[PDB]
């Protein structure tokens, strides 16, 4: 626009809460398709659905994470990351099925004389390798699920060797994308790049992605949020620089099913 | 309207630049890639084009009958002390590499299955007693059905299970399975658990296997030697052929880097290592 | 019965034929497709996508996050080579891994132009003008700017515009390349120097990296399916 | 019952469109073999998954 | 049939070859006869030494070919890898290709 | 408009003559051969011709199945030391003399590929113990994909490969293909190298044979028999049987005259004499 | 299942059949044709054009560039034949492979007229007048200008125009011919005279050389395709 | 989709054109049988290639 | 240009020069031939004659009576052995007619003009590796002369490239032609 | 005497409603294949048997 | 003859196949359908009917 | 343009070379005349010219020369500068 519009700087408002950013390189849409209700063509469970709207359809900030020259990467699970998040973990744990789409804001800013390039990754069904040699499929519950605070790649993959007690987790190494393919490829899905010189963040639009209607959110994690080094972290000259990656998501069109008892997980 | 097999793109007849335009400069930050082709950054000339993306098109691509499994059974002398050897095969296309990397490009798929199966015999001991031409029966077991204890009990007279009864020697048997997912689309990768872990309820109960859903996808092939135990032991081999056809896939990803290690993504150590050394500055 | 006379071919199973055959779930209840998002129609659409090149696969950093990263520097200028790569998508260990490398080699041939983009994860505060190069065969593979100048390229100027991309146009003597490395069939050489030179003022780091991404014109072609060997079962 | 349909043909003999027919022997869907005949899509929900529309001529960042 | 002996240590500092011996038998002698090298290796899918008619480099700039080429033998043939870094293992392998059976060999 | 199968030109009744004009008369040096016809140098009758040059049409020429290799499989007994036998063969029209004679006719030639395959078996050994029916596995493995090494390594798996499962004593193997050649025409003739000798860089290097293209035209046919170890051993034999129909050639050429001597043009000292002695004056 | 009944022939393999086949390549991305110069349509046209023939085969100049060449002289007129030759275009030493013979040999059958071309490769300042003639079989082979006269000839007199063509007329009792040598099927004598006699003035070579050439007329015909005997493979 | 040509009649018995069917069964031209239904060209391209067109009653040269 | 660019594609006006008087005699085969693949100088070999030998440049090269096998096993001569009643390639001479030509007799005329079109399997291709088409001269009649025992007339061939193109431009080739 | 009818197509290819033919060989209807065009009826014989018709919103006693 | 070329699944026997096949009992008078009470259409039709709960299935 | 161009960033392409720019101060065209081939009204030799066209009409890039403190200016001469420049100064 002559009148002063630009693709740097947006603005977001979801429910009472709102985003704005002066530095952003356009945003996302996964697959070029925006979240919406369940259809009634392709509906499956037949009660009265449960659509929480504003009071869940709103932008929740995550604990803030620190990015430096030594950091492999972090992961993150939705809805896992949400669960408990005000009314829309509410939600999610008093009933049986659940679906629901994200706006992902990752905010990280710096300076002109700062390097660097963060390759944020939006991955549909993001399963993770194990750190069990002598087994598979492994990984318990409890920690493929972190929640708000997620997980971190690792730059070696070192095997869980202590068979008696196993640490029955994720080694998610990060050139290998955590999952036995190729990082450089990573691309093929839904993404954006921060990088320091040309932008404060990224803006991915998610839809409910999945081989169901609506599901178990409890049980099964729709996407997963990777986000990696692609360029290392520099600043001026000093030997050990530092900034923050925050990370701020907002549930959309969200609806749920099969209502009950409240949902009290094993999650440690 | 555009079908797999329309020629490409003819490429247009282009002269100098002297410009405010800059197709050659870009952001990839953005998310996206830039649509430049050959007349945007060079001179080009006018080019009828001919060529076609008809065979790399998803039907194409897996258009062709990939083996997932080798079934062995047999028929021995009635005297012998071991039991009658039939065949219990829980269907999958993890058991072998190749299909499963090709369906793997992709997160979610749909189609339906033909089923091709190559059966092989032969003698085992330095005998030199014949036996009768063999006649196999391939029985489909689903989910909840009796599955056979004994090449001979009572489950194989499959009333209402799916047998094929097939004869050595004639062309390799084949049949045809529509899209039998409990789900909207067959799915190649679960983010998930089939178990929620209640606090309140022992750690042991609420315990599942990681990407693993129904303990039970699609049921088993169970097979054997229908003829009766033989003087001279006659030892046979089933390989099934299986074909993706009137095929469907959604949201692609990047094909298995490293050697599979089991029904997961797992990988095992000592093969995280693919690429081979080169230069920076050598070509 | 109605008289007939079997032909060559007959009851034989070839792996690639294309028949019908009796259901052996007769009238089953076949549950629905939803509008899932993110379907493909065409392998070749996967290659139209840009994906990171691994460049630097030298003995230490190759099998590492670091063979992505081609680091560059505020140095002096030098008439010699930030990179050397060979037009092999296929073969090249540099290609063959990418998502375009990866769908070639499931294929015998291929045809069209490729398009290679370079994104620079330096500071704002550095400039830099940079030559990206593509010398068709038959000639000695350029060392140097001056003979990398002489043929296909681009002169890459650092600013806002974070990336730039060079178009490397279909030039081939026959209608089709084999996705291996063949005399014959050979692409050429795609080069890349410094036109001027990095630079950057005080307080602000000498040393950057730039990313490279590779992918397929919408001229581009694959066939010919075949196996790859880029995955095995060895047992 | 008849579907009669076009071969795109390649290499033509020192011999106009040809045609092939084909036939449906069973009930099942399933049952049937591959069209072959199918189409293609643009790769823009891959290439170009951004909200705002973007023009290769002009500047991608404005 | 495939006879390789190429077990080698293999000197650093360097340099020293690393050799592919395809002893042949007997009667029904052995065409086409190109031999392959593939590394192992980031393999996709090149750091090659194959060998057509002319001894071709697929690109490792750090290779010395010595067969009888051009013409034909056929392959026992040696390769070096200098210099003079440990450019180490990781692993190789040789394979061949015939008129008969034998487009194949031994990592 | 003229038809391959229509009747030749009638000849016309032709009477004596005396006159300026000199038909019989000519000059071969221009490069023409003069268009005469009987009638032209003598009196003729009217006649009404019948023959047809049908037969001789460049498709009618080559309309006939031929021989172009004979693979060789086996299976041995478990216990053998040597290896199981799988076949290897690189394919070519060049192994065989009759059909390339032929194809060489002409400089240039287009056309789709049908290969029929006659599979025979037999005994080895003066034992007595029997075999049951073989079944044999053809693959075919295009320039780039995994060789087979083993009769029974991963590769057979054919996911992506064109295999053809034939079963012994059944009606002999048949697949089409069409013309895949990476050029407009494939070429029975390469006047020239598959690599330029750069000066500036090392003689070994630049080195390539002389009229060859592509190392590897178009890939092998792995063949196996996929049978397990017999006790008795069985050896077989795979006769691959070639003809090119919807066929186009040009340019054409005099057919070899001398016993061909490897897949060139190259000749052999002591077979250049093919001609036999006969006097310039005798009938 | 369509109640059938297979009859004999069932399951064979007939070398020379023409039926329809499974393809291993489904899809595949045929490259066009290139409107490429010298197309071929009918093996006959190759037979039409004039070949040289080996007219002299004697045991020194067989095998040799020599074997094409036809000696003449300024020598004295005599009714002696220059050359006398078989009408067994397949079968006889001379015409057996030349482009027509070495077509003939892959076919049972022949008939139709033939053309012999003769070039007088002769000094300009050198006359002469030849008898080439044609006697059709059933009688005693000319031997002698005379009886050579008798039957089908051409008087050729040496000028500006080089060459001399003498059209071999269809004339047999069989509708067609046998690539072999058969008494039944015999075509006749061809043989060449001196009309006059070679002249030539001083300072001039008193020998040359005369070229012969044979090729197919438009009312020529090959039948019953055939392996040839011109090329084997012993081993 | 069936196609129906003429068979050119040699030895008739003691028994008007006579014809023949054929219908292709598969997708791809390459499978398809051979039509046998070809043409015939002048071989001028070969036996005369000369610039100027030659007239065979006069003089080659002149 | 030929040397500047990866691809090239060219047609040719070959004009082949040879006069001499009323009194001299003889025949010259002028044959333009396509992928002229010429027979090598090896037995215990084959498709082995170097670069640098198959390719003579303008001097070119010639046809011999009798073939004479390369015998130094340890360093070969690597080079061609073209006998002429076998066009230099294993076919019969006598034969070479069914290629665009013109004959030179003495008698008749002084030259031989041929117009050459690009022929290839391919649209295009590249000039450095690949040559299409061979130009073999062979005297059908021996030279010769009044009564000279040792005459001798000059063979002038003078070429013009025609409707000529070229592709995928870049450095100069500097080719190994020793 | 060919009967055409409608496959109840279930997954469809990337490639309008689908036929198939059948054809009766024999004379006997107990020769025939099984048509599966079968048809449903409403349970109420069993499920609601009683003399008086009922409405599901009212009480069934009354 | 008619040229025929047998595929993959000849001569097998698939117990769920739907073909015809040769009458044993040619013209055989068979006995007509009487209107009998209770006719059942489809295995639902019976799921859709009230059935007893056996619940206490202590020992 | 409110649609992004502008007078600092150009994009000049000749044969097979591209230039661009992010940093420039719009561009010069000697006065006020574009390059154009010898008109007939105003040719001099009368044989039919060789134009080169892609081959020798494009972006040649001559030696980097270094700017110091101490440098007091440098000089080339046309066409003198682009005489080795591959098929144009052939
Ligand atoms: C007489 C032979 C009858 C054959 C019966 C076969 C029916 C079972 C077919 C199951 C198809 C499974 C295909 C792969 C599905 C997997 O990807 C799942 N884990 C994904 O949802
Ligand atoms: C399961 C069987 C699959 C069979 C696969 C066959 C595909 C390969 C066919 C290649 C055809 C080669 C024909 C001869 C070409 C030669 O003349 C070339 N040197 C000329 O360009």
């Amino acid at each position: 626009e002559a009148c002063g519009y630009s693709d740097r700087v947006l603005q977001l408002t979801l429910g009472n809460s709102t985003i704005t950013t002066q530095e952003a390189a356009n945003s996302v849409v996964a697959y070029g398709r925006w979240p919406e209700y369940l259809r009634d063509s392709e509906a499956n469970p037949v009660d009265q659905p449960t659509e929480p709207d504003v009071a869940a359809c709103r932008f929740y900030t995550l604990d803030t994470v620190s990015w430096t020259k030594e950091s492999r990467g972090w992961w993150w699970k939705l809805p896992d990351a949400l669960r408990d998040m005000g009314l829309f973990g509410q939600n999610m744990y008093y009933h049986y099925l659940g679906r629901s789409g994200y706006t992902v804001h990752v905010q990280c800013n710096a300076s002109k004389f700062h390097q660097g390039a963060l390759g944020v990754f939006a991955v549909p069904e993001m399963c993770l390798a194990g750190d069990s040699n002598t087994t598979t499929m492994h990984t318990s519950y409890q920690n493929a699920n972190p929640g708000e605070k997620g997980g971190t790649f690792t730059g070696t993959f070192t095997p869980d060797n202590n068979q008696t007690s196993p640490a029955r987790r994720f080694c998610p190494v990060d050139y290998l994308l955590g999952n036995g393919t190729l990082l450089g490829n990573a691309f093929v899905f839904p993404h954006q790049i921060i990088n320091l010189r040309t932008n404060n963040c990224a803006t991915l639009v998610l839809p409910y992605v999945n081989s169901l209607s609506i599901d178990s959110m409890v049980k099964h994690n729709n996407w997963g949020i990777a986000i990696l080094p692609l360029a290392p972290l520099n600043f001026a000259s000093e030997s050990s620089p530092e900034i923050p990656i925050t990370l701020t998501i907002a549930p959309m069109c969200c609806e749920f099913n099969g209502l009950r008892n409240i949902t009290l997980p094993r999650l440690q | 309207a555009a079908t797999s097999r329309d020629a490409l793109p003819n490429t247009e007849a282009s002269g100098p630049t002297h410009s405010k335009e800059i197709p050659a400069l870009t952001a990839v930050e953005t998310g996206a890639t830039n649509p430049l082709v050959p007349s945007d950054t060079v001179q080009t000339r006018h080019v009828v084009q001919h060529r076609s993306r008809s065979e790399s098109s998803i039907e194409s691509f897996f258009a062709r009958g990939a083996c997932v499994t080798i079934m062995t059974v047999d028929n021995p002398a009635s005297t012998t002390n071991k039991d009658k050897l039939f065949a219990v095969w829980k269907i999958t296309y993890k058991d072998t590499v190749q299909l499963r990397r090709k369906l793997e490009f992709f997160t979610y798929s749909r189609f339906d299955m033909e089923l091709t199966f190559v059966v092989t015999a032969n003698f085992t001991e330095t005998n030199n007693g014949h036996a009768l031409n063999q006649v196999y029966q391939i029985m489909y077991v689903p989910p909840g059905a009796p599955v056979p204890e004994k090449w001979d009990d009572y489950t194989w007279q499959t009333s209402s299970n799916p047998s094929i009864f097939y004869t050595y020697g004639t062309a390799p048997a084949r049949i045809s399975v529509p899209y039998v997912g409990i789900s909207n689309a067959y799915s190649h990768f679960y983010d998930g658990f089939s178990k929620v872990p209640l606090k309140d309820q022992s750690a042991a109960l609420g315990d599942s296997l990681y990407g693993a859903a129904s303990l039970n996808d699609f049921g088993i092939l169970a097979v054997r030697v229908v003829n009766d135990h033989n003087p001279t032991k006659v030892t046979s081999k089933i390989r099934v052929y299986l074909k993706p056809k009137h095929i469907r896939v959604w949201c692609p990803r990047p094909p298995r880097a490293v050697a599979y290690y089991g029904p997961g993504v797992d990988y095992k150590d000592g093969t995280l290592t693919p690429l081979s050394t080169k230069d920076l500055t050598t070509y | 019965g109605l008289p007939v006379m079997n032909t060559p071919g007959s009851n034989q199973y070839l792996t690639a034929d294309n028949f019908q055959s009796p259901c052996a779930l007769p009238e089953f209840d076949v549950t629905p497709p939803i509008d899932i998002p993110g379907e493909v129609k065409n392998m070749m659409e996967l290659a139209e996508i840009d994906t990171m090149i691994p460049f630097d696969l030298s003995a230490t950093k190759k099998n590492t996050m670091e063979m992505y990263r081609v680091r560059l520097s505020d140095k002096p200028h030098t008439d010699d080579p930030i990179l050397c790569l060979s037009l092999s998508p296929a073969s090249d260990p540099r290609l063959s891994h990418t998502m375009l490398g990866e769908i070639l080699n499931y294929y015998t041939h291929w045809a069209g132009s490729l398009k290679f983009t370079f994104l620079f994860c330096g500071s704002m505060m550095a400039t830099g003008k940079l030559l990206v190069s593509y010398a068709p065969p038959g000639a000695d593979p350029p060392k140097k700017r001056k003979e990398a100048m002489l043929g296909t390229h681009v002169i890459w100027d650092i600013g806002l515009q974070s990336s730039c991309t060079m178009v490397v146009p279909w030039i081939s003597n026959t209608t089709y390349r084999q996705t291996i490395d063949d005399s014959f069939t050979e692409g050429g050489y795609i080069s890349v120097f410094y036109q001027t030179r990095i630079v950057v003022p005080l307080s602000t780091p000498r040393e950057m990296d730039i990313l490279g991404f590779v992918s397929a014109c919408n001229d581009f072609s694959v066939r010919l399916l075949r196996d790859t060997t880029h995955i095995e079962q060895k047992a | 019952g008849a579907q009669v349909s076009s071969q795109k043909v390649g290499a033509h003999e020192n011999s106009s469109t040809i045609n092939y027919t084909t036939i449906n022997y069973y009930r099942d869907s399933a049952s049937n073999a591959a069209s072959k005949q199918d189409f293609s899509q643009d790769p823009s929900k891959f290439t170009e998954p951004i909200k705002d529309v973007l023009i290769k001529t002009a500047p991608m960042l404005n | 049939v495939v006879q390789a002996p190429t077990q080698v240590p293999g000197f650093l500092g360097d340099s020293v070859t690393l050799p592919c011996y395809l002893q042949v038998p007997n009667m029904e002698v052995t065409h086409v006869s190109q031999l392959t090298w593939a590394r192992h290796g980031e393999s996709g899918s090149m750091a090659v030494f194959h060998q057509t008619q002319g001894p071709s480099y697929s690109e490792s700039k750090r290779l010395e070919f010595v067969a009888a080429r051009l013409g034909a033998e056929l392959r026992d043939a040696s390769l070096r890898m200098f210099g003079l870094r440990v450019e180490d293992e990781g692993s190789y392998t040789c394979l061949f290709v015939t008129f008969p059976q034998g487009s194949r060999s031994v990592d």
